[PDB]
RNA sequence: AGUUCAACAGGGCGUGAAACCGUUAAGAGGUAAACGGGUGGGGACCGCACCGUCCGCCCGGUGGAUUCAGCCCGGCGGGGCGGGGUCGGCCCGUCCGGUGGCUCCCUUCGCUCCCGCGGGGGGUUGACGCCCGGGCGAAGG
RNA sequence: CCGAGGUCCGCGGCGACGCCGGCCUCCCACCCGACCCGUCUUGAAACACGGACCAAGGAGUCCAACGCGCGCGCGAGUCAGAGGGUGGCUCGCGAGCCCCUGCGGCGCAAUGAAGGUGAGGGUGGGAUCCCCCCGCCCCGGCGG
RNA sequence: GCUGCAAGCCUCGACGAGUAGGAGGGCCGCCGCGGUGGCGCCGAAGCCCAGGGCGCGGGCCCGGGUGGAGCCGCCG
């Protein structure tokens, strides 16, 4: 929470160009995948068009059962004719041609409604995976030789206005990397997606979020995977691609001053949204070897018993002696006493 | 979802949850509430005593708007007025008292539930009850009335 | 290349669980499906009738999975799929999947020779 | 927050391989290719990788530096050492114990070095 | 019928309502035709005021 | 065979958290290292709540946490509670709070710190105090939410004061024959 | 014979399952056939030294080779809350120093501006932007 | 070593696709066991019903509302719904983001047919925690 | 030395019938979508088999034949 860095802003050309911006507290929210994941599985099914079958199906028949009389198995059948169709099953669902069990109606609850809260938490857990090496590294995106992690840039790359000034600038930053992956994933769909308008498939690339649309969408557009979206407005769909958190995203200057200003850090709420502040964290140190082996617990643990207890096999002291004695001592001396009255010796 | 379903774990069973001596049938009691004086009885005289017959008054054009009457309590009667003000005037409880306007708020009546800090105050309500103000007079502060 | 160790692999049952009255028709496939009547000799398990699959026909927590020459079988695509199974290679052998191409499927067998990793499938093709 | 981050990658990983009841990770810096809290490399503030050298000659020793936590492209070291298998053996296990860098990870350093050095 | 401790509900479905059904497919899209007249009518009255 | 009735061989003991959540899990994991080896009898008790659900941990009201601070014997103590800490509006006073919860409302949050209080989080209390000493162990109404007022023997019984479910607390909702 | 990568694509012609049937190969057959458990015989396809119990760590001699090792000099790079190690900035939270103006809490007072009510200046903070070589947190880079 | 469950620092004949190995599957033989499944039924191998065989299709669904349990967000509040504002858009985007002098819904007060009226701690048990005394101590705790 | 996928590993003791019904687990299976990791004319899906195997099981993997263009693993 309170452990903020200062992240530079790395030139269009090269390394730092000296400009420093204060990494905002939403990198450092709660990152939550459970609601992330809640709100994408109900924010990706409200973009789905409806589909039903036609109420008319299977009743364009008129069909009586022939009923008890005859070697039929007493169901619906087509009226008499000079036709195959004549004397066929027409309305159950066991029939060939009839009506479908239940038929999807056009009126189901396709969409879902989220909390406005709730797709707030779950776009600054989103953004916060955005920040750590790990979590954008098992996203899936390769960024083992990106300068930093959270890819600030400066704010001339939003007058980008050709293709050719876009994909020089990834590959200095060394993101052409994760495009060359975007190129390799370009394939054909399994199955009968095909056939339906999504034929050819790919992967994802890396997000760039601006503040002023200076040409930056149009310079952005011809690079397969880049994903360009307004600061002010972040689609999660977008920024967490498959419910899953950890989208590279590459940040303009412009668009991480206002970062701060739209959610707010814990200290000062935000002002582009009225009454809205980052959620509270229920654990501030979360980092466990921290505690256990810290200087206070350890004066509270008992010593750690690492003597694991087998088994004892049960021999049976009866037959054996070793084991006798070591449950009975005397079993030696009344055996000895016992033994040695074997002996014929004599007494006084 | 359909995976988390309970039909999913009942393909193989025949009589799929519904028994094999009394199997699931169209409805074997009667359709919606029927049957809630001859064989539900014992059901609606058990859970619902009162259903059946009639009481009181019938009120034929009922408006809302006329018995609308929302109330407040003395506990929470503080909380129309900002928690600054609150203490402001606490200091000095040499007669410049905060007036309260519980109409302008929302509410309509006063209520004496809670108990009231111990500074003056004046409230402003269309109706108060008899010991919402016997509590006002006793910190100290009027009760003054609004149509 | 022999594994870390070869202990007896000790099977309660070598075969398998026939479904019941699928020698009778073709249209019962011999996968099992538990007997649900209430008159079945099977599922009231009768004596002299077909076995019904318990839980105390587990194999050996040790030895399961456990392929006849002593190592866990671990199916492969590439030669990045292979590299995985460089440490525990005494434990665990590589496998060619079926739709990977035979100029492919070359590439895998000489870099398991080098790694010392054992194929099920060597030569393939 | 390492314990913070492996909450997330334990299960849902783009290099997590789950297949004949078995579980590996194929990031670059882990040791046994295991999944697992201790093994796990991108994840850490200090992970071990050893891999071959850009020819079959050689073994690159891949430390994480302390500078180098959110940049990286200036967050690893290469140590190349090609010696014979004692002196790549006691270079590498000097580097570990004598500097307590991931001192955990010791004896499944050395068994790799062991393992690409054939 | 009933069961256990529970509400006597009355769910007015007893009509055939499957053929008076009004989906809100249309809601989004009428946003844009609505505010596409405002900006038509706008243009009408550029000088005026919008509102009314 | 022996002789024995497997009825009740399992004990319905909740004994793991059945939110995903990750914060709550990493708590989980901190307070079971505790529960074996800390041999104190206030980390056992933390174990089980961290388990429980939102019904099982209801909210600690400011009043009803100043009231138990306020007995004999609290005085420089700390207010342990697994759950939310809600703010009661119509309380006016806060006397010096030193509470540890998951959560605190932001009101309640800003009416602890600025009477000079002090909110920590349950990693933060197992880190000043593993052993659990100097601390009281509170919770909130569990048979405080209005399902409770349904649960009886039933709402047409003498001497029941059950609460029946009705749609629509009115005059013509059952109020005729069996309640006069 | 010919065409085609292919006629295991020859015209209701891609792929060509099951039921059923023909034929070939193998075996058997009086108490209908099948089935469970156990083993034997046979068959069809498969696997297995060439010293695969001479693999590996260490060790001791024999015999061919070592852009040959410890040690030392120079450069580079990295680790180091149980290295604090002495000097230093920087970010965030918090509390003071309120150090001086803008919102001020509906803060007390003076006041065009229509018939008592809505407007424009000055004096008072649990609040932002600044400053402290001012603290404090195993809060950070 | 009659001791926290086994080892041999014992050994022999064969080892070229054959004289070795597979026992699960294929065919056949023998011994024991063994009546046909589904279903209704107190009771089915039944002289109870359905089933000649094979392939494909074939039956717990969706909507409204309610109850309890659980996950999540905020919390005496909560939900922004109709609608409005738009990267001037909108290819993915009939999505998403933003705010409505939050109208209103459900809660924050009940009771009476109604006019109406309207809410001030004790005892017992009790997870946990606090304190005191006496011993031991590896000085952190342990025992009574 | 070995693990620490803590939703993991290890130790000990008792126990195991079951229709109607209830619950849990599934790295059982089918179609489609958002992520992700691949495979394919040096031969995909499908289909066939006296071939080699895995799982108590649902089923699955590999080899051979046939086929000629798409298909699959994991997290949701
Ligand atoms: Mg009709
Ligand atoms: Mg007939
Ligand atoms: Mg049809
Ligand atoms: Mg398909
Ligand atoms: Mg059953
Ligand atoms: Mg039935
Ligand atoms: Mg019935
Ligand atoms: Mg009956
Ligand atoms: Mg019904
Ligand atoms: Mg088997
Ligand atoms: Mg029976
Ligand atoms: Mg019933
Ligand atoms: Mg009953
Ligand atoms: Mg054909
Ligand atoms: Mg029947
Ligand atoms: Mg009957
Ligand atoms: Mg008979
Ligand atoms: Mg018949
Ligand atoms: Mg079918
Ligand atoms: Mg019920
Ligand atoms: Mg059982
Ligand atoms: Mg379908």
């Amino acid at each position: 929470a309170c452990a903020r860095p200062l992240i530079s802003v790395y030139s269009e050309k090269g390394e730092t160009s000296g400009k420093n911006v204060v990494m905002p507290a939403v990198f450092r929210a709660p990152i939550r995948p459970d609601i992330v994941n809640f709100v994408h599985t109900n924010m990706r099914k409200n973009k789905r068009q409806p589909y039903a079958v036609s109420e008319l199906a299977g009743h364009q028949t008129s069909a009586e059962s022939w009923g008890t009389g005859r070697a039929v198995a007493r169901i619906p059948r087509v009226r008499g004719g000079g036709t195959h169709r004549s004397g066929q099953g027409a309305f159950g669902n066991m029939c060939r041609g009839g009506r479908m069990f239940a038929p999807t109606k056009t009126w189901r609850r396709w969409h879902r409604r989220v909390n406005v809260n709730q797709k707030r938490y779950a776009m600054c857990s989103a953004l916060a995976a955005s920040a750590l090496p790990s979590l954008v590294m098992a996203k899936g995106h390769r960024i083992e030789e990106i300068p930093e992690v959270p890819l600030v840039v400066d704010d001339k790359v939003e007058g980008y206005k050709k293709t050719k000034e876009a994909v020089l600038l990834l590959k200095k930053l060394k993101a052409w990397n994760d495009i060359k992956k975007v190129y390799a994933s370009q394939r054909m769909r399994a199955g009968k997606g095909k056939m339906r308008n999504r034929r050819r498939i790919q992967r994802k690339g890396p997000c760039i979020i601006y503040n002023e649309d200076n040409g930056v969408t149009r310079a952005f557009r011809n690079i397969p995977g880049i994903t360009l979206q307004s600061v002010s407005r972040l689609d999660l769909l977008k920024l967490a691609p498959g419910g899953h958190i950890g989208r590279f995203c590459i940040w303009t200057e412009g668009a991480f001053r206002k970062l701060d200003d739209l959610y707010g850090t814990w200290r000062k709420a935000s002002t582009l949204k009225v009454d809205y502040n980052l959620p509270m964290h229920k654990m501030s140190i979360t980092d466990l070897n921290r505690i256990i082996k810290s200087e206070e617990v350890q004066k509270a643990i008992r010593p750690a018993n690492r003597k694991i207890n087998r088994r004892v096999f049960k021999k049976n002291p009866l037959k054996n002696l070793r084991v006798m004695m070591k449950l009975n001592p005397y079993a030696k001396t009344a055996r000895r006493r016992a033994i040695m009255a074997h002996n014929p010796d004599v007494k006084a | 979802p359909t995976k988390k379903s309970k039909t999913r774990k009942l393909r193989g069973h025949v009589s799929h949850g519904h028994g094999r001596v009394g199997k699931h049938r169209k409805h074997p009691g009667g359709r919606g509430n029927a049957g809630g004086l001859h064989h539900h009885r014992i059901n609606f005289d058990k859970y619902h005593p009162g259903y059946f017959g009639k009481v009181g008054m019938r009120h034929y054009h009922l408006k809302r708007n006329t018995t609308f009457c929302p109330t407040i309590n003395l506990d929470k009667l503080w909380t129309l007025v900002s928690e600054q003000t609150r203490v402001n005037y606490s200091q000095k409880p040499d007669g410049p008292a905060p007036i309260i306007d519980v109409v302008r708020a929302g509410y309509f009546k006063v209520l004496g539930k809670g108990k009231l800090p111990k500074q003056p105050v004046i409230v402003k309500a269309k109706f108060f009850s008899r010991r919402a103000e016997e509590k006002i007079k006793g910190v100290g502060g009027a009760c003054v009335l609004t149509a | 290349l022999r594994p870390l160790t070869k202990p007896k692999i000790v099977k309660k049952r070598t075969k398998k669980f026939i479904r019941h009255q699928s020698d009778r028709y073709v249209k019962i496939r011999a996968n099992w499906r538990k007997p649900r009547g209430i008159d079945n000799r099977v599922r009231r398990r009768f004596k002299g009738q077909m076995l019904m699959p318990n839980i105390g026909y587990g194999s050996n927590r040790k030895t399961k999975h456990m392929l006849p020459s002593g190592f866990k079988k671990f199916l492969v695509h590439n030669v990045k799929e292979l590299e995985v199974l460089m440490m525990s290679n005494k434990s665990h052998c590589a496998e060619i999947a079926h739709n990977v191409s035979s100029k492919n499927r070359k590439l895998i067998v000489e870099r398991a020779a080098q790694l010392a990793i054992k194929v099920t499938n060597p030569n393939a093709r | 927050s390492p314990h913070l981050q492996w909450m997330v990658i334990r299960n849902s990983s783009s290099f997590l391989i789950k297949r004949n009841k078995q579980t590996y990770s194929t990031e670059p810096n882990n040791l046994k290719a295991r999944n697992a809290f201790r093994f796990n490399g991108l994840i850490h503030r200090k992970t071990i990788g050893i891999e071959p050298a850009a020819d079959g000659k050689g073994v690159v020793v891949v430390l994480k530096k302390r500078s180098g936590q959110r940049k990286p492209a200036s967050s690893y070291g290469k140590i190349t050492i090609n010696k014979n298998s004692r002196a790549t053996l006691a270079s590498v296990r000097n580097i570990i114990r004598k500097n307590k860098y991931r001192r955990d990870l010791r004896m499944a350093a050395l068994r790799r070095v062991s393992a690409i050095l054939s | 019928a009933p069961s256990r401790n529970g509400m006597i509900l009355n769910p007015h479905f007893h009509k055939d309502w499957q053929k008076r059904v009004r989906t809100w497919f249309n809601q989004p899209a009428r946003k844009i035709r609505r505010r596409k007249a405002r900006q038509a009518k706008a243009r009408r009255i550029a000088p005026r005021p919008v509102s009314g | 065979g022996v002789d024995i009735r497997h009825n009740k061989d399992r004990k319905v003991h909740r004994k793991e958290p059945k939110s995903q959540d990750i914060y709550l899990r990493l708590l989980v994991k901190l307070y079971r290292f505790l529960s074996r080896r800390s041999d104190a009898p206030f980390n056992k008790v933390i174990l089980r709540r961290l388990f429980m659900s939102k019904t099982n941990r209801p909210p600690l009201a400011l009043s009803r946490l100043i009231r138990k601070m306020k007995l004999p014997g609290r005085e420089n103590l700390t207010a342990v509670v697994v759950g939310t800490i809600t703010d009661d509006v119509r309380i006016q006073n806060i006397p010096k709070l030193k509470v540890c919860a998951l959560k605190v409302t932001d009101r309640a949050r800003s009416r602890i710190l600025k009477a000079g209080g002090q909110i920590m989080t349950f990693d933060q209390l197992a880190l000043t105090s593993p052993r659990g000493r100097g601390t009281v162990l509170l919770s909130g109404p569990r048979k405080g939410r209005q399902v409770y007022r349904h649960f009886g023997k039933a709402p047409g019984t003498p001497h029941s004061h059950t609460k029946p479910y009705v749609r629509s607390k009115g005059r013509k909702f059952e109020r005729a024959r069996g309640r006069r």
